[PDB]
């Protein structure tokens, strides 16, 4: 029962979400490639 | 050839998945040949007297 932990656990969570919102949109060009072989022969690659 | 990458996991199968025969098919032959007129043909009407 505490609204000041609104600026901590919120409003930060912006900072991580913007930044999360930089790599993600790399990665899916760089998996619009890696998915012939990658689904073929085996896998465990990506499976992490 | 291809399938695999899309197909198998979202739910697809193929059309023959389990037949043992080839699939008949059809065409359009081009050749015209006589056949009563249909009585919807949008301008041409027809009647006996």
């Amino acid at each position: 029962l505490l609204v000041r932990d609104e600026f901590s656990v919120l409003c930060r969570d912006l900072y991580a979400l913007y930044p999360l919102l930089i790599r993600y949109v790399d990665n899916n060009r760089a998996h619009w490639l890696t998915e012939p072989n990658a689904n073929a022969e085996e896998l465990f690659r990506m499976v992490g | 050839r291809f399938f695999a990458i899309c197909g198998l996991q979202e739910g697809f199968e193929p059309f023959a998945i389990n037949m043992q025969r080839p699939v008949t098919t059809w065409f359009s032959k081009s050749l015209p040949q006589f056949e009563p007129v249909p009585p919807e043909h949008p301008h041409y009407e027809v009647a006996r007297m």
